[PDB]
């Protein structure tokens, strides 16, 4: 129990932090990855002067603060502001004292060696946690779907990745990163919806375009004869009621937004798209392992939640793969937390105890110890 | 050889038919499941607009 | 749900067959032939009992492993009641 | 204003302790009795051996035993495995409760290291006089 | 150091006295702290066989000064946590057992009937009202029975 | 003969799998379609309790 209860799992994202206790089924804490700094001197009624704001209080009060994102494209870019988000996570969100909890953290696919050593330096030397561990994100997603070999298409708020994993070892030279994700996708909907003849003028109009994207957006299979369908004008249309009455209608654009993930050309991106990239990762791997990867395309991440994403991907890679092959696109329902759940499982596991980096290992080996 | 060829063609035609109406069962499933997250969603909305107008 | 029937066969048969040989491998090791046959006469005496003890040895353990499961089986019954009691979907 | 109510509670305690006190003394009864059953069971399944004559008997008996050994051993094995299965079943249940409550009392597996009382005894042998449990110590008279 | 406080606050001179004698034997050279090696020796004398990883973890559990060694203070802390855990385990075990004795019908519960029996089984003099009263006070989920959880709670304190 | 036999066995195993998860797609179809006539029903009810309390 000492640490059975006690292991923490913190998944640091570009848009959201997911956090909680190893053992739980889902994150106890989910909140924006921002750190707000007040543009002016003054106070809220009853509070003192605050130097900084994090998560939702930074979002809610955004009009008087300069908002900053510590993690650009999955990599920690500002370490002063990240230690601020961690502090908030332990002390306010989970309300635990960190110096008696083992902490499993996550990093990104080709996270620079030096960063994995730096967050270890900050975990052990400024938070004084007993022990910690850094798992790679795609690797926890895979594992949370039971398996050990597969290829994860991972897509969240600032990055998309393909991480081919074989008997647990993520394959460095076959990993692909595509910098277009849910953030890019909300801003494109924004324009095709103002372009539908609308105005997201106040900040209460801006924010909810993102809630339109999440609730009403679709990834149609045969996106071709779906536009064609749009035109005959079926009961395909969908009206959403705004903060007030102002019933906005979205028929068609509803799927023009996730067609951006297959066609980056919709947004002036010259890069290849999700399905081709799944494939290219795969023809960059060893030959003998390619049947395995093909029957185990595990999807994780908030942006892979658009319904019919899996069917489109299913048919997208069948038709690029040699017919002798078995294609299989696994997309679980909890996928917006796969990464986290894979960490919860792993860290609550009976056999993981012997991989925890302890302060004994650290004080004796330097940050190098956990770096592997 | 001949026997194995003929019962093979009949295995493949039954496979092709069984794949075709499967595609159809899955598309109808997906359609109904989607119409639903829409109706069930519309409802949390009408029931919440409700405790609100009844309290007001 | 009948496409999962082929899963039953593969799965069950698989695991069960895996378990078998293991048990065979394991049990085989712990077995040293009765090689000593007609090498001495009083040998049987100092031998027979040793076998006797080994038997008694195993017997006694089997009894303990047994009583153990019973106790555990009860731990379960209780651990299940705590699970239901701790349901309250409220 | 329920001034007397205080005595009611003390009763439950007095009784609770009358219960536990009862428990403990019954606990060792069942324990020893249990053992008794164990020696009787063994009493017949493998009674005080009596080495036979000399020729065919010793050999025969030996063969008899040796075969039974593979027998009992197999049974011993099957049993060990049904235990494994069981311990497994309750570990899972010992989970379905954790992430539904948290750390709860009396986990079935219990990861225990040696007690400090043990380590102390082990290391100082003779001079280890402190029936440690919890009782703090504050100046007597 | 804050821990080393209550820790020493917890123990008695007697305790410290012995925990010292014990600590001294841990410490070979007699310098002032158990090293990752000095510990290994005692562990084996104690009948274990830890690995480098295992040892350190056991060390840096009470190494507040990031020394990589244990001083008679960090040690007392360690003894304390143990003393605690030991006593907790022994308690829950006993109660656990008591529940099985009181249960006997093995339904995993203790119904007003058994509660009466066991109670009446004590020397003490009791009338039904007492029994049903203790039931009503113990049964928090008001289901009639007393689950192990409740039993832990109800016996919480009692000796 | 050999080739026609082996791609025949692979035609039959793909047919058997395709029938199995079809059964599964249809059972989930049925289940979701039924949960729905129930949710959509519950709704005409909460929306009609509504025009009523809103008018009152």
């Amino acid at each position: 129990d000492e640490d059975e209860t006690t292991a923490l799992v913190c998944d640091n994202g570009s848009g959201l932090v997911k956090a909680g206790f190893a053992g739980d089924d889902a994150p106890r804490a989910v909140f924006p990855s921002i750190v707000g700094r007040p543009r002016h001197q003054g106070v809220m009624v009853g509070m003192g002067q605050k130097d900084s704001y994090v998560g939702d209080e930074a979002q809610s009060k955004r009009g008087i603060l300069t908002l900053k994102y510590p993690i650009e494209h999955g990599i920690i870019t500002n370490w002063d502001d990240m230690e601020k988000i961690w502090h908030h996570t332990f002390y306010n969100e989970l309300r635990v004292a960190p110096e008696e909890h083992p902490t499993l953290l996550t990093e990104a696919p080709l996270n620079p060696k030096a960063n994995r050593e730096k967050m270890t330096q900050i975990m052990f030397e400024t938070f004084n946690v007993p022990a910690m561990y850094v798992a790679i994100q795609a690797v926890l997603s895979l594992y949370a779907s039971g398996r050990t070999t597969g290829i994860v298409l991972d897509s969240g708020d600032g990055v998309t990745h393909n991480v081919p994993i074989y008997e647990g070892y993520a394959l460095p030279h076959a990993i692909m990163r595509l910098d277009l994700a849910g953030r890019d996708l909300t801003d494109y909907l924004m324009k095709i919806l103002t372009e539908r003849g609308y105005s997201f003028v106040t900040t209460a109009e801006r924010e909810i375009v993102r809630d339109i994207k999440e609730k009403l957006c679709y990834v149609a299979l045969d996106f071709e004869n779906e536009m064609a369908t749009a035109a005959s004008s079926s009961s395909l249309e969908k009206s959403y009621e705004l903060p007030d009455g102002q019933v906005i209608t979205i028929g068609n654009e509803r799927f023009r937004c996730p067609e951006t993930l297959f066609q980056p050309s919709f947004i002036g991106m010259e890069s290849a798209g999700i399905h081709e990239t799944t494939y290219n990762s795969i023809m960059k791997c060893d030959i003998d392992i390619r049947k395995d990867l093909y029957a185990n395309n595990v999807m994780s991440g908030g942006t892979t939640m658009y319904p019919g994403i899996a069917d489109r991907m299913q048919k997208e890679i069948t038709a690029l793969a040699p017919s002798t092959m078995k294609i299989k696109i696994i997309a679980p329902p909890e996928r917006k937390y796969s990464v986290w759940i894979g960490g919860s499982i792993l860290a609550s596991l009976s056999t993981f105890q012997q991989m925890w980096i302890t302060k004994q290992e650290y004080d004796e080996a330097g940050p190098s110890i956990v770096h592997r | 050889m001949q026997m194995l060829k003929l019962d093979k063609e009949n295995a493949l035609d039954r496979a092709e038919q069984a794949e075709a109406d499967k595609k159809a069962a899955e598309d109808r499933s997906k359609q109904l499941e989607d119409e639903l997250v829409s109706l069930q969603k519309k409802l949390k909305g009408t029931e919440d607009e409700l405790d609100k107008y009844s309290e007001a | 749900s009948y496409s999962s029937y082929l899963a039953k066969a593969d799965q069950k048969r698989g695991k069960k067959q895996t378990a078998r040989e293991t048990k065979k491998k394991v049990l085989a090791e712990r077995r040293k032939p009765l090689n000593i046959d007609h090498l001495n006469e009083d040998k049987l005496r100092d031998k027979a009992k040793e076998l006797w003890d080994w038997l008694y040895q195993l017997q006694t353990e089997k009894y303990d492993f047994a009583e153990q499961i019973k106790r555990k089986k009860y731990e379960i019954v209780t651990l299940r009641n705590r699970i239901d009691q701790a349901q309250k979907h409220s | 204003e329920e001034k007397k109510r205080r005595a009611a509670t003390a009763r439950r305690q007095h009784l609770k302790s009358a219960m536990l006190q009862l428990a403990v003394t019954e606990i060792e009864k069942e324990a020893a009795a249990k053992e008794v059953e164990k020696q009787n069971y063994l009493a017949e399944h493998s009674p005080p051996l009596s080495l036979p004559g000399s020729m065919q008997e010793l050999q025969e008996l030996s063969k008899k035993l040796h075969a039974k050994i593979d027998s009992v051993d197999e049974e011993r094995y099957d049993t060990e495995v049904k235990l494994q299965k069981t311990i497994k079943e309750l570990e899972d249940l010992s989970q379905k409760l954790f992430d539904l409550r948290g750390k709860f009392k009396r986990p079935p597996l219990r990861r225990v290291r040696m007690s400090a009382d043990a380590m102390l005894r082990a290391l100082l042998g003779s001079k280890h006089k402190v029936n440690m449990d919890l009782r703090a110590n504050l100046k007597q008279v | 150091t804050d821990q080393q406080a209550e820790a020493r606050a917890f123990l008695s001179e007697e305790m410290i006295a012995e925990f010292k004698a014990a600590f001294d034997m841990f410490d070979a050279d007699g310098g002032g702290d158990i090293s990752t090696k000095e510990l290994g020796t005692v562990m084996r004398m104690l009948g274990q066989n830890p690995t480098k990883e295992e040892l350190d973890a056991i060390i840096e559990e009470v190494d507040e000064d990031g020394s990589g060694t244990i001083d008679f203070e960090e040690f007392l802390v360690m003894m304390v946590r143990q003393m605690k855990e030991d006593a907790k385990g022994k308690s829950e075990e006993e109660l656990a057992n008591c529940f099985r004795i009181f249960d006997k019908n093995a339904d995993g519960f203790i119904d007003i009937e058994e509660l009466g029996e066991i109670l009446r089984a004590t020397g003490e003099h009791v009338t039904e009202e007492d029994i049903e009263d203790l039931m009503k006070d113990s049964d928090k989920n008001n289901d009639g029975r007393i689950d192990f959880d409740e039993f832990l709670k109800m016996m919480e304190g009692v000796q």
